[PDB]
């Protein structure tokens, strides 16, 4: 019970820190609705656009009972994001590096150890939650080397090492 | 046989694509937040030095 209580305390503290990082004013305890998806993702998880929609709808429903000032209260944001983070951590232990390795291996049936940047971008354009051309260009600039090859092991390691202190 | 194999490959590739897109969105947003925090810390240090 003490370990689970410490888990809750850590989740609440991390969500509070992420909320403070995105407060519109220092000490105002409010975060802009457009910044809510960014704050939730900065709270230490990488959920899909479906979960962005779910969390935004939940926070909007919670804020509907209060004044519709366009800002999300600290209490509501902490409750929603902490519940979602607890759900994620309990349902799956965040082995992000291995999950990304499996996802990248799904695109490499031959096990060549690398994925062509152009083919990978073309596949991502029409598969899954379609991203923008600017997002794809930034991704290939960050990942692809001078030879146009994406070493998915190193890329997954870098993705999982995105400053998330566990 | 080829159509069944291609359908299975397409399904797994779609799942992997969704996962990778979510993780890339998270990574980009985390990098933006880190840059914003670094800029704010530099501003605070500059103000303190005066």
């Amino acid at each position: 019970m003490s370990k689970l209580n410490d888990k809750h305390e850590r989740v609440r503290a991390r969500v509070r820190e992420a909320f403070i990082l995105f407060e519109h004013k220092e000490g105002s305890r409010l975060v802009d609705f457009k910044d809510v998806p960014t704050a939730v993702r900065a709270c230490g998880v990488n959920p899909t656009a479906v979960q962005m929609t779910h969390i935004l709808d939940q926070l909007a429903a919670l804020n509907a009972e209060t004044d519709a000032t366009g800002y999300v209260g600290l209490e509501n944001f902490e409750l929603v994001v902490c519940n979602f983070l607890i759900q994620q951590e309990a349902s799956l232990f965040r082995d992000d590096y291995h999950t990304l390795l499996r996802a990248f291996r799904a695109f490499d049936p031959d096990g060549r150890g690398f994925i062509d940047a152009e083919s990978f971008k073309s596949l991502l354009t029409g598969k899954g939650e379609a991203l923008s051309e600017d997002e794809l260009a930034k991704m290939m600039t960050v990942a692809a080397d001078g030879e146009g090859k994406i070493w998915y092991e190193d890329y997954a390691q870098r993705l999982a090492n995105d400053g998330r202190t566990i | 046989d080829q159509r069944f194999q291609a359908a299975l490959l397409a399904v797994r590739q779609n799942h992997a694509a969704r996962v990778i897109q979510s993780y890339w969105r998270g990574f980009k947003k985390a990098r933006e937040a880190a840059k914003k925090k670094a800029k704010k810390l530099e501003k605070a240090k500059a103000a303190k030095k005066k």
